[PDB]
């Protein structure tokens, strides 16, 4: 239960999985040029 | 689809080979306006409507 409606879509793109503590994950994430 | 609902598709993330269409001989009329077939396999768009 994370939305309610879709309606125009421009880009899908489905991929291989990316994923005491026991893990970590470090991410990035930039927006450049598009 | 019937002309007063004509179907629009669009085509995105992924490569538009248009050799295909162009050396085909199932059809009767390919007329570009703006562009040439023959530069067509080279050129890159953001989106396609079909
Ligand atoms: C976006 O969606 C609305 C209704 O969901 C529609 O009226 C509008 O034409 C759409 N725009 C594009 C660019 O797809």
């Amino acid at each position: 239960r994370v939305y309610s409606s879709a309606n125009n879509c421009t880009f899908e793109y489905v991929s291989q999985p990316f994923l005491n503590f026991k893990n970590l994950r470090e991410f990035v994430f930039k927006n450049i040029d598009g | 689809a019937s002309v007063y609902a004509w179907n629009r598709k669009r085509i995105s993330n992924c490569v538009a080979d248009y050799s295909v269409l162009y050396n085909s001989a199932s059809f009767s009329t390919f007329k570009c306006y703006g562009v040439s077939p023959t530069k067509l396999n080279d050129l890159c768009f953001t989106n396609v409507y079909a």
